[PDB]
């Protein structure tokens, strides 16, 4: 209430990164060149969705426990409105507590993004069937977001690591099964004032 | 962990009997003149003692110690000096992901080359910065031929490209270097030519595919992508 | 009698988006997008700037201690005794800030581009909808120009706070999911004759 | 959904291993220098991929078994979804449900790495006719990864412990045909909750 | 005079000075001597590449059969009516480009850039499927605009 | 701040003059210096021999170094794996660099032979001494020029050393 929970939430990348690019035009000028082009911004620099991951998570590691947490990711499910996930992320007709930024690079796409050759191998003959380029984000770049929890409760802060600890062991972006994704996520959480801008 | 209390916890794991402060077991760790005897009551005296009073002890032939990534030492002549085993060294602690590497100057020194040849091989003079004649056709017909024979192949036409975007005296310099006959093998960097020939019909393709991609240089850039666009569609 | 102007000038630092407001162009873009992004009729965005600034010092007053009127509350009726209804606007006489819409600096091709958004399946980990929803890319710089008439001292500081608490929350919708953050460059000026 | 199955993977060479880079300004930038780079991190470490290669193993041996195993590899072939290799792996509806991390080493590429002299020798001459060089991986050299089986089944880890005795059989990864790439695993199997971040 | 533009923060301290290893870029100027790094050059060298770079016939009737069973046999998919329906709308050179594009079989590995047909079909079969998608869209090509319109809608709603 | 950097080898890359560089930000006292290889080298062996204590080459001109080399290297006697010793010497330290030379020159007193590669083609015992010493004497006054120089004068012979 009086209170913000800032999650100041530092990601370093263990592995290969690949998160689409979403933008129709970006990724059409971008399949002249790469068939799976990466996020970036037009300031050139790596974006990735960070509140989805941590819904999917919290999701499957509390409906894991048993509690009564809803699903949002069937086709046509809506959200309930009374689990703990609703809450700290949002319901239709009640909006989320935890405002949870994009997880954007420290460095530019000059730096950490890379055109990589992925092909596919027949089986039978070991030869090259398909091949196809994809910019994929380089190891040990650091990627930023801030999750601002409104109106803290006690759980969330450790909910949130916990889902961290969750992306950290799965991943996060695109191509999860191949070996992309793999992360490793620090914490720096601050209990702030919500009034702190008013002086 | 079985765990038994005296007038002291100890605790007796696998990795060692430990003991913070006198049972009759086998005691591995004391985590600890009065304080003599109670060691001395010990059977089968401890291994290390945590504690004026360590040097006593040292004397009483019993080990001491006073109160993250692995470190490995890669630098090995020490030296009894001031007591201690020891050595002057410098050198270099490096971080790695999962260890700490302590390397000396050899090390960098050896970075240092190897970072050296990367600087020093990244430009290459006028870089974005006499040619012989031929009309548009002729190049059209010697390239055809000529990648049609595998002597000019897409990577030579990426290459060429490539080359002739950092400007005129680069790709001639790429040219030169693909055309040159080593004098101590005999052999040129053009990709041999596919079909039945002859050495002096297979040099003489050699000598058009210089001379063609030396009279395409001349020409303007965008004259030159789309004659060789027709070809290599990429590039 | 001088009148405050503020020359508010906007960054789009994470992608933005606001919906669009009018119904027929909606109709008309819904064949593209299904979230088309609030723009002009001069191929250009505009962003609501009133409610954000308002909203920002409610809830930065409200907890501050001086007491404030709840307003996107249930009924949101507002009294005309508080600070922010002698700034944002009062069910009796008007409100003294003028807050003009964020037009942007740049037109619909340069900055405006569709996008995917996605719903994934927690089992499959797999796409279960798709839609397509237009956003403002980043860098993009809008534009636009409070007017604070009978200026109090605490004004020009209560706007850059209530600026620092919408850079910190987002302009705009989807501001949970990241969409939304900016940077505001102000400057300011009073007029006394022309 | 409990469970998660945890299959720590460890992987000893017993022979030169060779991946090529894929990355093109980083394959560029090692082609000035030696003709075949190995696929390398930005932390200077070695990846191969891994899933593909479980994949292709329980490919041709399930086929080898007669089973009901599609084949992905042939060109833009598309995964039925009812194989078992559809299952751990993945179809074009349901992603897989083993998530293959890379194979990265626990060393640098200056333990590890090594430029290699390869050669072409004429038949009738017996001479040395073309000269390349290639970066490859030493012997005894350990890569580590972790597969992450999510829904586990009850033959999942012994489709994968064949899929490893087929990669040890066949080679991992690169000229496989010349010697290349004989490996050994050895498995730490596991079976954890999936809400065991949740504490 | 001289500026370095690289970053200055992480700085070791050895032999009493503070010390750092460098690697970049020492750019002349008008009179600016500047330390650049890693990065300016990668921007120059971006700059000045993408610079230098930048400056027949058929039945309706057949026609709506053969797109039928292309469409399901997945040789013609919503993405091949998209593109064929943009590169119409560009013109009708584009779009027999794009046609041609589509079927090329490059001489290196006898690959044409359409779907495999899924199914238990032969060589030969797949290769008059793939003259068929040939035809059938290249008949399309002189069609008018409103009829291509009319037939793609049955089979890519969107486009 | 102050380049203790010979600002020479400086190629234009499009309409900026620019050159590669790997050295050393000594920031001291209001410096805040440029300093190179050679003195990490000095304050190496600071260090090396202050720890530890708590327990006249000749000049020829560049243009008739590049004439010797390329004689030379037609001739058989600097070849391409002379080059490249050389240049791992070179880049070793200097001192590195005259032991090998001197390693290389040094009639063996018992044999009677240098550790140059022979001369091919005719030429007398007193003209192929005369070229072991013009070996000897072209590479020892590359060993005076810095590092990039040498680098540029040996990569016309040596593509890739
Ligand atoms: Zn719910
Ligand atoms: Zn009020
Ligand atoms: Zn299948």
């Amino acid at each position: 209430a009086k209170t913000m929970k800032k999650i100041y939430v530092t990601m370093k990348t263990l592995s290969p990164l690949y998160t689409g690019e979403v933008r129709r035009e970006d990724k059409e000028a971008a399949q002249k060149r790469v068939n799976f082009p990466v996020r970036k911004t037009a300031t050139n620099k790596v974006l990735i969705p960070f509140k989805g991951a941590l819904r999917s998570a919290l999701e499957i590691m509390l409906k894991a426990k048993g509690e009564n947490v809803c699903d949002t990711g069937e086709s046509r499910a809506r959200p309930c409105g009374r689990c703990v996930t609703c809450s700290l992320f949002g319901s239709m007709g009640r909006a989320g507590r935890a405002s949870v930024d994009f997880l954007i690079s420290n460095d530019t796409k000059e730096q950490i993004v890379r055109e990589s050759t992925h092909l596919r191998i027949e089986r039978q003959t070991k030869s090259a069937s398909d091949t196809f380029k994809g910019e994929e984000v380089i190891e040990g770049a650091t990627f930023t977001a801030t999750i601002t929890i409104s109106n803290p409760q006690e759980k969330d802060l450790s909910l949130i690591q916990s889902a961290l600890k969750f992306i950290e062991e799965n991943g996060i972006g695109g191509w999860l099964n191949k070996g992309y994704g793999r992360v490793s996520f620090e914490v720096k959480s601050e209990d702030v004032a919500t009034d702190r801008f008013l002086k | 962990t079985k765990i038994t209390f005296y007038n002291s916890v100890f605790i007796e794991t696998h990795n060692g009997n430990y003991l913070f402060s006198m049972p009759d077991g086998n005691v591995d760790y004391l985590i600890l003149d009065e304080l003599i005897d109670y060691i001395e009551r010990l059977k089968y005296t401890p291994y290390k003692v945590f504690l004026i009073l360590a040097k006593r002890i040292i004397s009483k032939k019993i080990r001491v110690e006073l109160p993250k990534k692995v470190v490995l030492n890669i630098n090995d002549n020490m030296c009894n000096f001031a007591s201690y085993r020891l050595m002057p060294f410098s050198g270099f602690i490096v971080e790695k992901d999962d260890r700490i590497e302590i390397n000396d100057k050899n090390w960098f020194d050896m970075i240092w080359n190897e970072e050296y040849n990367k600087m020093r091989s990244q430009i290459v003079a006028e870089d974005f910065s006499a040619l012989p004649d031929m009309s548009h056709d002729k190049i059209i017909e010697n390239i055809e031929y000529l990648f049609n024979i595998k002597i000019l192949s897409k990577n030579r036409i990426k290459e060429f490209w490539e080359e002739f975007c950092k400007g005129q005296k680069a790709a001639i310099k790429y040219i030169t270097q693909v055309h040159r006959k080593n004098p101590n093998t005999g052999r040129r960097n053009w990709n041999p030519p596919e079909g039945d020939f002859t050495d002096n019909e297979i040099e003489k393709l050699y000598e058009t595919a210089y001379n063609t991609l030396l009279s395409l240089i001349k020409y303007d850039k965008n004259k030159v992508y789309n004659i060789l666009i027709n070809f290599n569609p990429k590039l």
